[PDB]
């Protein structure tokens, strides 16, 4: 629900 | 919701089948974004996407950043313990 800092477009990695 | 703590067992061919996102330079906390099917993450059934990595096998990831927590994550073997909560 709604608008969550830990949501947004931020550098990921894939382990 | 509350702090759960979870075991993951990972076979040392295999990753932990997480995407992860965040860390402390963008001030949020090290975040699954996905669970890759059929990886041990993923087989475990106790993690979820949005869920805050707090810990790893007792290291603390609240104040660590991006590539630190991901080299951390992925030097893990055998019978890993996730502490998180969902964001």
């Amino acid at each position: 629900w709604x608008f969550k800092k830990a949501n947004s477009r931020l550098p990921t990695s894939i382990i | 919701g509350p702090i759960r703590k979870v075991l993951l067992l990972k076979e040392d061919h295999e990753g932990l089948g997480i995407s992860i996102t965040g860390g402390k330079e963008h001030g949020v906390p090290i975040l699954i974004s996905e669970i890759h099917p059929g990886q041990p993450a993923d087989r475990c059934g106790g993690l979820h996407v949005g869920d805050a990595i707090l810990a790893v096998n007792g290291v603390n990831l609240r104040d660590t950043k991006h590539k630190e927590a991901v080299t951390i994550l992925s030097q893990q073997r055998g019978e890993i313990e996730f502490e998180v909560v969902y964001v």
